[PDB]
């Protein structure tokens, strides 16, 4: 059967826009468009990056969420405060599968959950002072961290603190690294602006720590891998490839990753770039001032992953370029049994996507090895950039949906009827109501990785484990 | 392949961990292993716990959660009702996740996005296009407005904003929109739900009090509070059925909480008819099934509705279940059937029949105060010793009822109450005081990880009894309250009991003596 | 050594190095014992597939028996009807051994009485013994309907049940209308579900075959239920529950639910509940019979078919989902009841859990074994759930159960890589989770020795045990649990995922090692 | 006492005319002058049908008292799968070893008897049953056919299959007729299991005098380690400077049954199941034997000096060094308990040894045992008892389960300790109940270190929570 026309498509997105208020109509009809592979800005098909319609059933976190959950978190040897009230940091707490390597609570404290703990004394008073002595505890009580972070929730930026200088005083005095970071959460419209403040946080506290440290013996082939947060390890999936074809992984940052190796990574020659939406501002700082070439890489299923192998080979000399081809030839009986097997129960079936902003349009090739066509998409939080890179990897006339909303996802789906769905949390229970196969593409429903070829076995595993589960074919009791 | 192996076999490979201790040596620049190991020991010390136990402005993983989840868990208690947040959208995200994970269900929930701009000229706006947007959209009979802190920092009034969204059109003028201030850094989850019930309550019955009589509608209104468990709900609806009591259970989220899968998405299921809440003050009485948590709505209810709210504890174990069906026979008039003498009678058969691995058991627990009230109490029922009752939300005056329930019981003599105490200072406590066992949430499995560490001898296990539950499956189905609850309670833990010692008495030749078929 | 505030049982006391040196010193000087290394060369020989080659090629011994003996299965029948007192005729040593087997079980009273034959019964049969003990029993304990079965002592030396009883009556040692049914329940035939279904048919036929003539099918509106040897309590409850639900009039024959959880409240109440012998007397005039376990009530089956000439339908136990359906519809139909929407909802419950822990069960390997109806419905709930039940194992199943289990196999991609076993034991199953190693074993408290073979050979090796069947005797109020419905189900369903995850959380609390995967999240 | 007469006479009048007065025979009150037990009390008769007797077989009383706790040896339940599975595991006789590899005593092996070996006979399936245990257990030390009801029936010749399997293998293989119809008791049991080891362990190694042999040599009998009982008694004998050789059965071996008749004295804690052999051992081999007691600090100090008079002066020194070091834990746990126990009252109904033998332990806790009774005590047993138990005070041999709970109901004892068929009937009822057969899963509580044990667990129990809250506040 032949895929939505785009004319049908847009048939669609005008029925579920009808129940719309005319001025929440208006907002939503920019960020619902089919797929133009033909097009080269995506400017002119759809809208991104824009404030949410209030009222609605929008995914989307925040900037705290992007920040602290995202993009500091991960950092395994530094302790994170949730400076504010309770609730963010509780909520946050060992929430993203961001796997690291260490004795949690001595020397690694991912999983912890440090917060000021915000009372109204602290709202009408301020809490500058209570968080001076709060890095004092936790350099009494914790005193392997190798670094401290301040991470604003939305009343720090509202009652008037000074974190900035807390943070200053209380690294001079404990010469310690203390990174404040003004995520609160109403800042942007997304977690997008919680990785561009993130960043710039790493830019101004921890990457310059040694501009005039030389001591770190460097080879002409140190990589950093930038923005994969080792989602059920992704990371380490990733980087046994890359030391595998000769490359050295001098840091990988944020997931498993320190501040040593955040601050080893001015000193590397190539800067991997897996989300750029998170990433994008520190590489191009790094290309600015260090001069370090950056360039995107997918390691999402065996296509995408030797194309991105062999393209990373290619900035190096030939002994790289060659043992590029003999880790290819290494994997390349055990994804091709991995498509032997799991192919012939995929193929066909079409899928939806909708995750943050790179998770979308990177795991469309992983999806095409596995003979599944990806029949829509769409970004909580991706930019028009994001959306320029997924109109190449997307069908033609394929609905797209920028910050889709809670309705909005499910009309689309009834209609479209998709054999698989790959969301989030949020929106895994309610197509399983609906008996639709649903596969979480942030937490990787908990197992994983996904990443290289090792992470393209579980992939293809779990895709078939829940598209061909007997469950689905039971949801109508048999006397109805 | 048949051999796939996910995260955890697979990165034990020799080949990943060979890149792992790599990547460590070169570029890590980690602690001597020594110096994490002579860290760690320190931690578990006196010594460190004294240090733990001064702090002041630090809190380490936390028991509790802010208001707003309390007030939506309360908002999904009604029929057809949008939980609304008015504030930043980041809350919303982070309540419907942390609700997602535990009840493994779709949590319905609105926020009307409040950003930087709303920080200034304040979340007016956002409120008139919220409102307008949420009702045309998922079309909720009631919308419900809780505040996330930012809206609170910046003292928006809800009252005002609701009041012109009325006015101008936005919303049909009768609508109920009922409101609560809910700020997160007040209290926690569970004072959210209570300002939110009474915020509700007061919206359907404070300026309709002229034709209310007490008494008139012959039922008995059951406030739950904060409940994360389906069985509670249904034990108390179950045991009233069974007392032929005419009652109303005011916020009953039961139903949407519990939606079947049949190839149908139900945003909406059961709850509390707004005719149910309107009629609540014509109640011979109301019953506060959690009344530590629900002491603004008890207030409430005993000033403005006149109804006399008797002193009840949570209905947990067997002389508080024993109390709350007394006094349910009293109001009502109606005599406990003899089914629930029975069902009283197995449970303390049940007592009698564990009580020899029961006894003497330390547990370290932690909750809300109602929940670690009552499972204190339980605990004591069945001769065991709660050596470290924590509760990260509980006053000093929950502190001093405790004092009193442990004062009361032999079983409470080496007992220690702990208020305002997060999970860290509860890791020093089963480290220096080691306990047989913890009652606690999911957030306790790493304690469990960090005393395994120290050794499998000073290993303390946790049993999952509390909210949330992340790392088990369906457990929010079980029930705490009622003989029923209190079935479960020491089936768990007897079990726990049984399960340890087995594991203990497995090894061959060693301890293989003493792994008995019998227990 | 024993401290005051720190008092050890003998677990903790004597591993306490005092007591070490006592065992050791003992073992190496009187013991004789096998050297060590012998000992564990052995141990990792009895774990190869050349052992299990042997192990399975063994036709005269029987190492740990997955199944009872007739007798007990026709106590448990028995206790299910009202004031009725067990009536074992034999040697008093097999109901102290059915008491107390029962007694571990239940954690309850268990009522059953011998007539004590001796080695004088050996020679001159039991009919004084009969004719004594029924006068005694009545006299003693009052029932209002005595049941007898029969040890395997009375079956070897031939002795006529219902001639004793006959005497019994005529002679005067009990009324002549006092209701004594009798069934030949022989150890040495079948197992404890095959005495069930003697005994319920020798009861149904005491009260029914020689009054069949006023008898008329459907004229009581009602439906049978015959629950077969049953030792969960919730499974009764359940059947009631649903059939309550579909206001469905019922009778459930032999329900021992009552008796065997009497609150404890002051007072010993020897009977409690029980189908009472009205039900009995007017289960022909039902409209139908149904057999809850329909592969150990093959002769009630065959009875209830051509003396009540009820058209007893070709259901399946009522566990899983599929087979919850049929019943549910099969009793629809019958009765002419539609199925309410609560058991719909109950359904889409069970589908809605079904779906969110199919992840961490899809592709789980168990090896099970239990009764035949049992194992057949947790096998195809096990497949319903996308897991490999791998090894099937049934003490006492026949080549029919078999033929069953291979065809339901056959349906599932899910049992391509499974085998059924029939007339094997426990040993047989050590040797199958060694060579061909499941994630799990389903079964009773036996298991428990298996599991502690597969952690000595290592902890890679390890099968933990999940405690589902009968009888369990280290865990407590597990007998309280369901296995049928959608209930049951769901209790099924909770118990396997999170058996799952707290295996994998055991495997992933190691710190800086396996601590990565220790998530909080599952 | 009148009174309890009185009670005697008001249970009685429930049977009928030929069952009462067999059993006012077994019920009678405690006369301690009375130096005979015949002219007060009635045992070892037969069961009368059709009543809840507690009593066992003669194959519980072999295979499961007296063989299947010897750990390195086989034990087939010979006949139909019941008796074997019943028994397995089931008497928490504890030991040391390798399960399924050389050691057995969990373990169910059974021949599993259908239709055809009951018709044509089960000598050609034991024979065969013997191999399949060679090849899959070889590192079994011996081998025991215990014979169920329907062997003894069929006729059956184990004896032959056992004799010519044993010189095939070069193996000791025992039949014991212990078929369950036999007796009228597990008290048979134990003659029948006493006199297959007389007949064919015992005198392995008569000509064998390789073992060396010390003055302090003893070897515990009947003491079957119930959760590590004779362990607790092991370890104050060899404190004492004595050389425990050999323990029957709890954790034995067949060899230390075979080095048995090398020790200097054998004692003897359950004379009831082992005084046979312990007389045929004296007439034999000349080894004296003597009874024993290590329930409570009281009896366990008066048998450690008994025991340490039967040597020289080094091992009477040592027995006042182990006397002295473990009166402050014995005493400590007399000033925990005691308080919390003085004065309730209990009564005991339990096999051939423990009701007599448990009262010392209870008086030291300062409680009063106001009736006690065997299931298949003889009448020495109850000769023995005389002296034990208060005056006026009931006695009951072969209690039914009417008139035990009728005693209990008029006596209104605080504790009962009884089996597990009888717990939970008393748990209803709302009395206090501890095992005494299984020591509720607890244990050890012979010696020293059983005591504490012992009297946390009458403590825990007999003030329990759970007790005050039977009745409903609203009834
Ligand atoms: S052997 Fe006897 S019934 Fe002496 S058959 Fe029985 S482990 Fe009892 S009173 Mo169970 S003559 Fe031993 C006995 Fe006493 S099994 Fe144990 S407790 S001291
Ligand atoms: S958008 Fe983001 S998650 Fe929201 S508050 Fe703001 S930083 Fe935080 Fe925090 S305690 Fe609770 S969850 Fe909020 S109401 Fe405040
Ligand atoms: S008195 Fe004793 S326990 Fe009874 S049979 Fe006889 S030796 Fe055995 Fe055995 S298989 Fe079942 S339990 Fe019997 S009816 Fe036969
Ligand atoms: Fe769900
Ligand atoms: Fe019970």
């Amino acid at each position: 059967m032949t895929g939505m026309s785009r004319d049908e498509v847009e048939s669609l997105i005008q029925e579920v826009l009808e129940v719309y208020p005319e001025k929440a109509k208006k907002n939503r009809e920019k960020h619902l468009s089919p797929n133009d592979p033909e097009l080269e800005q995506s400017k002119k098909c759809i809208t991104s990056n824009k404030k949410s319609l209030p009222g609605v059933m929008t995914i989307r976190g925040c900037a705290y969420a992007g920040s602290k959950g995202v993009v500091w978190g991960p950092i395994k040897d530094m302790i994170h405060i949730s400076h504010g009230p309770v609730g963010c940091g509780q909520y946050s707490r060992a929430g993203r599968r961001n796997y690291y390597i260490g004795t949690t609570g001595v020397n690694a404290f991912v999983t912890m959950n440090f917060t000021s703990d915000f009372q109204e004394k602290d709202i009408v008073f301020g809490g500058d002072k209570k968080l001076a002595k709060l890095i004092d505890e936790i350099e009494t009580l914790f005193p392997l961290n190798k670094g401290i972070s301040v991470q604003s929730e939305c009343p720090i930026g509202l009652i008037g603190d000074d974190i900035e200088a807390v943070s200053k005083q209380k690294g001079k005095e404990h010469g310690k690294t203390i990174v404040p970071v003004r995520c609160e959460g109403f800042r942007g419209v997304s977690q997008s602006l919680g990785h561009h403040i993130a960043n710039d946080a790493v830019r101004d506290w921890v990457l310059s720590a040694r501009d005039d440290d030389d001591s770190f013996e460097t080879t002409d082939y140190d990589v950093a891998i930038i923005g994969d947060y080792n989602i059920g390890g992704d990371a380490w999936s990733s980087r046994i490839l890359l030391e595998e074809m000769g490359l050295r992984v001098v840091a990988q940052w944020s997931g498993d990753g320190t501040i040593s190796e955040m601050e080893l990574t001015p000193k590397v020659k190539l800067n991997l770039v897996h989300c750029y939406r998170s990433m994008n501002y520190i590489s191009r700082h790094m290309e600015e001032k260090y001069g370090i070439p950056w360039m995107e890489y997918n390691f999402f299923g065996p296509t995408k992953t030797i194309e991105s192998l062999r393209k990373i080979a290619a900035q190096f000399d030939e002994s790289i370029q060659k043992k590029c081809e003999e880790v290819i030839a290494k994997y390349q009986p055990e994804w091709e049994a991995v498509v032997a097997k799991y192919r012939p129960r995929l193929e066909g079936k079409r899928v939806m996507l909708y995750v943050g902003g790179l998770r979308p349009r990177h795991v469309i090739g992983a999806y095409e090895d596995l003979g599944m066509e990806v029949v829509g998409t769409g970004y909580e939080f991706g930019h028009n950039d994001d959306y320029d890179r997924t109109l190449k990897e997307m069908g033609d006339s394929t609905l797209l949906y920028d910050d889709v909303t809670g309705y909005e996802f499910e009309e689309f789906v009834k209609k479209v009827k998709p054999d698989l769905i790959g969301s989030g949390i949020k929106e895994k229970y309610i197509f399983q109501k609906m008996g639709i196969p649903f596969r979480q593409m942030h937490s990787w429903d908990y197992s994983g990785p996904y990443h290289g070829f090792d992470g393209f076995a579980i992939f293809a595993r779990d895709m078939d484990m829940t598209l061909n589960n007997p469950c689905w074919k039971k949801l109508q009791a048999p006397w109805k | 392949v048949d051999n796939i192996k996910p995260s955890y076999p697979l990165f034990r490979d020799q080949d990943y961990k060979d890149m792992l201790a790599k990547k460590r040596d070169n570029f890590e620049e980690k602690h001597p292993q020594e110096k994490i190991d002579e860290v760690f020991q320190w931690t578990t010390t006196e010594e460190y716990q004294e240090l733990n136990f001064q702090r002041e402005a630090l809190t380490v993983n936390p028991a509790k959660a802010c208001q707003p989840l309390g007030a939506v868990l309360c908002s999904l208690g009604f029929e057809k009702t949008m939980p609304y947040v008015h504030g930043s959208q980041g809350c919303v995200a982070y309540f419907r996740t942390y609700f997602n994970r535990h009840f493994k269900e779709p949590i319905s929930c609105v926020s009307d996005s409040m950003t930087e701009d709303a920080a200034v000229f304040g979340g007016q706006q956002n409120m008139k296009d919220g409102l307008q947007n949420c009702k045309a959209i998922y079309k909720p009979d009631m919308i419900a407005v809780s505040t996330t802190c930012m809206a609170e920092v910046i003292g928006d009034d809800l009252n005002a904003f609701i009041n012109n969204s009325k006015k101008e059109g936005h919303i049909p003028d009768e609508f109920p929109v009922p409101f609560a201030h809910t700020p997160s850094f007040v209290g926690s989850h569970v004072t959210g739900w209570d300002n939110m019930f009474e915020g509700i309550a007061r919206y359907f019955t404070l300026n309709y009090m002229e034709d209310k009589e007490v008494g008139s509608n012959g039922k008995i209104n059951i406030v739950p509070g904060f409940e994360t468990y389906l069985g509670n709900f249904r034990v108390i609806k179950r045991m009233m059925n069974e007392m032929n009591v005419d009652y109303t259970l005011l916020s009953d989220p039961e139903e949407v909480l519990d939606t079947p899968a049949d190839g149908q998405f139900r945003m909406y299921a059961g709850g509390t008819t707004q005719d149910e809440m309107k009629d609540a003050p014509n109640a011979l009485n109301t019953l506060m099934l959690q009344p530590w948590q629900l002491t603004k709505t008890t207030k409430f209810v005993k000033n403005t509705w006149k109804h006399e709210v008797p002193k009840l504890n949570i209905p947990m174990g067997l002389d508080w279940t024993d109390e709350f069906l007394m006094k349910v026979s009293e109001i009502s008039g109606q005599p406990i059937p003899e089914s629930l003498a029975k069902e009283r009678g197995r449970l303390v058969d049940m007592m009698t029949d564990s009580h020899t691995w029961l006894h003497g058991k330390k547990f370290a627990l932690w909750g809300d105060p109602d929940f670690v009230m009552g499972m204190t109490k339980f605990l004591l029922e069945l001769g065991c010793e709660p050596i470290h009752i924590l509760c990260n939300n509980a006053n000093k005056r929950w502190k001093k009822a405790m004092d009193a329930i442990l004062a009361e019981s032999p079983y409470g003599a080496n007992s220690e109450v702990h208020i305002g105490k997060d999970l860290w200072h509860m890791r020093s406590l089963v480290f220096t005081n080691k306990p047989d066992f913890m009652i606690g949430n999911s957030y306790g499995k790493f304690i469990q990880r960090d005393t395994l560490y120290k050794g499998k001898e000073f290993e303390v296990p946790l049993i999952r009894i509390g909210f949330p539950i992340f790392d088990r499956h369906h457990l929010h189905r079980q029930t705490t309250l009622g003989y029923e609850g209190a079935m479960q309670i020491l089936t768990t833990l007897v079990n726990s009991v049984l399960e340890r010692l087995d594991e203990e008495t497995r090894g061959m030749q060693t301890t293989d003596y003493n792994y008995d078929l019998v227990r």
